[PDB]
């Protein structure tokens, strides 16, 4: 098996 | 927009990873010896340290590394996989007590996440929750000093 990245957290709260 | 904290996932379990100093760190009891997926095929761990419950791959795309704490502070903040911030007073090199204990479910899936000092810098990775009867009152963590030496 393998670890997959399913989402991300931005600590600064920076908007896209 | 890049994230310091990636939300990772095994077939059988889900946790977090924290990017520090260009490495993507997380807990051994979650990743094991696994590889992290990438758009070019599986990537292997740069670091495995079953002793400290720690693995590290190269930082993925869409990530931003966290800075190691130098604040020395005892007022930490745990970030959960829901992006909740939990204040924790530090008790020891690798132990800290929630300021307001939460159900255990609240902290669930949030290991491998960061403990930050007031400046936002990494103090450690959330390692395991210490519960009395389903109520997390404190946490274990891999102090960042461990990551820095593992390198």
């Amino acid at each position: 098996g393998s670890v997959v990245i399913v989402g991300r957290i931005v600590l600064s709260g920076k908007p896209a | 927009v890049e994230g310091e904290v990636q939300i990772v996932s095994t077939a059988t379990q889900t946790f977090l990873a924290t990017c520090i100093n260009g490495v993507c760190w997380t807990v051994y009891h979650g990743a094991g010896t696994r590889t992290i997926a990438s758009p070019k095929g599986p990537v292997i761990q740069m670091y495995t340290n079953v002793d400290q419950d720690l693995v590290g791959w190269p930082a993925p795309q869409g990530s931003r590394s966290l800075t190691p704490c130098t604040c020395g502070s005892s007022d930490l903040y745990l970030v959960t996989r829901h992006a909740d911030v939990i204040p924790v007073r530090r008790r020891g090199d690798s132990r800290g007590s929630l300021l307001s204990p939460r159900p255990i479910s609240y902290l669930k899936g949030s290991s491998g996440g960061p403990l930050l000092c007031p400046a936002g810098h990494a103090v450690g990775l959330f390692r395991a929750a210490v519960c009395t009867r389903g109520v997390a009152k404190a946490v274990d963590f891999i102090p960042v000093e461990n990551l820095e030496t593992t390198m």
